């Protein structure tokens, strides 16, 4: 569906990534 | 405020059983809320050095201002927010003002744990009232904001499971960061060592409870740390 | 609503009381004592630009809702750290834990680089005097260097006749010998002008 991690740090910093990382 | 937490995710289509299962689980059926949240950074034009009046070394983080908005008002104040008087429908509203710490470190825990410092804001006045300026006033300029819409369940304990769907907010337009399904979360605040291990266990039962239908774990310390930094190219 | 801050600069711990006394014929009856603190930031920034104050004022009334106003540049942000002013909303969405603390204590230590505390003034057991349609509030402000003077709150619910009130109480000044006070009733939501008021009658 989605990474949590991911969506958890964009809540905290607003960063969205367009690219895949670890 | 010490805010234990485990999280977890379901897609789209897993949503009915998922509800199904904590409305029989907890004995109450789902409830609906939303919160519109708003980030703030140091103004970065304006730069102070990083330390006390003790010479002790502070780190500088964002502040959270959140709080609910009507449903009736949903669309104003996301897509229809810009052109002021183009809309379907004095000082400031309530807010709540937080600013969080990276959670505890700790190899193999068995839950996350955030500090996290509040106040409320109640109201404004004067020249610049609009909450802002205010925030300006204190030094800091707004960074980004999303809106988070979900239900929620309350159990025993204090324990409650919120099932979210979050979209950022932008002119250009509002993106599901969630897109796909739902963020789930689950948490205690907690105000002695005690209460804080039973709080734990609280968390983990749950966990074991949902265990083979959907799991809760620990997300990365990284993942919630609001400080601000640079401009880091990512891997 | 109205209000007033009468701040006596010149004067003793004992100024208190000889103007307690010069409203013994006027009094009507004592409510509880309340309580004060007085705090002043200086901004930290250095490219802080031209006429923006570097300073930003903080008044928390003590049971007035534990809260705490913040002024700065003729603007004012009410807060509060008390979880039972929480407005319901907010804890029902979870925008707030439920456990709030006070805006100066997020100052002090997140915010700390930004903002220093330079002045403290407190002010405990003050004396809460009732008179004819106007409440006068004593207390003794004391800062970390001893006795700092005397202060005057003065409400009156009574929107009309003020200006006389203020007046009267500023003659039984004159009558205790208090020369070189400062007043003000100034204003920028009652909450926010007094805490105003003891800005322009303490700065």
């Amino acid at each position: 569906p989605f990474n949590v991690d991911d969506v958890l740090k964009f809540t905290f910093t607003g960063e969205k990534h367009h690219h895949h990382h670890h | 405020v010490q805010q234990l937490s485990l999280f977890g995710s379901i897609g789209d289509d897993g949503y009915d059983l998922l509800i199904s299962t904590l409305t029989t689980i907890s004995g109450n059926p789902p409830l609906l809320y939303n919160s519109l949240c708003t980030v703030w950074k140091p103004n970065p034009s304006y730069d102070v050095e990083n330390v006390n009046s003790r010479n002790q070394l502070v780190e500088p983080n964002r502040i959270k201002l959140s709080k609910e908005v009507p449903f009736s008002y949903l669309i104003d104040e996301t897509m229809m927010d810009k052109p002021l008087n183009f809309r379907i429908l004095e000082s400031c509203s309530p807010w709540s003002l937080q600013i969080s710490d990276i959670p505890a470190a700790g190899n193999n825990r068995s839950v996350s744990m955030q500090t996290i410092a509040e106040t409320i804001i109640l109201s404004s006045a004067g020249k610049n009232s609009s909450v802002s300026s205010l925030m300006n006033g204190l030094g800091y300029v707004f960074e980004f904001q999303y809106l988070t819409i979900g239900v929620k369940f309350f159990m025993k304990h204090g324990l409650i499971l919120e099932l979210q769907k979050i979209w950022q907010i932008e002119e250009a337009g509002n993106s599901q960061i969630t897109s796909g399904g739902f963020l789930l979360k689950a948490y205690i605040n907690v105000s002695d060592i005690d209460r804080i291990n039973y709080t734990e266990t609280v968390l983990m039962n749950l966990k074991k409870e949902l265990q083979g239908y959907i799991e809760l774990s620990v997300p990365d310390r990284q993942s919630m740390d609001s400080r601000v930094a640079h401009g880091n190219i990512l891997i | 609503g109205k209000s007033a801050v009468i701040f006596v600069e010149r004067a003793t711990p004992a100024t208190l009381t000889e103007l307690k006394d010069a409203l013994s014929n006027s009094i009507l009856s004592v409510r509880d004592p309340w309580s004060i603190d007085f705090r002043t930031y200086r901004c930290s920034i250095k490219n802080l630009p031209a006429d923006v104050s570097k300073l930003m004022y903080s008044i928390t009334f003590h049971h007035h809702g534990r809260q705490t106003v913040l002024i700065k540049d003729n603007s004012a942000m009410v807060t509060t750290a008390a979880a039972a002013d929480i407005p319901p909303a907010l804890v029902f969405n979870g925008s707030s834990t439920g456990v709030p603390e006070s805006i100066d204590t997020i100052l002090s230590s997140k915010l700390s680089n930004i903002w220093m505390q330079r002045q403290l003034i407190k002010g405990d057991a003050g004396e809460t005097l009732i008179l004819d349609g106007l409440t006068v509030r004593l207390v003794n402000l004391f800062s970390s260097t001893g006795f700092k003077g005397l202060l005057i709150e003065l409400q009156a619910d009574e929107a009309g006749e003020f200006e006389t009130k203020i007046a009267g109480i500023e003659g039984h000044l004159a009558e205790i010998r208090a020369k070189e006070y400062k007043t003000s009733s100034d204003s920028l939501n009652e909450i926010c002008d007094l805490a105003y008021q003891y800005v322009r009658a303490l700065e």
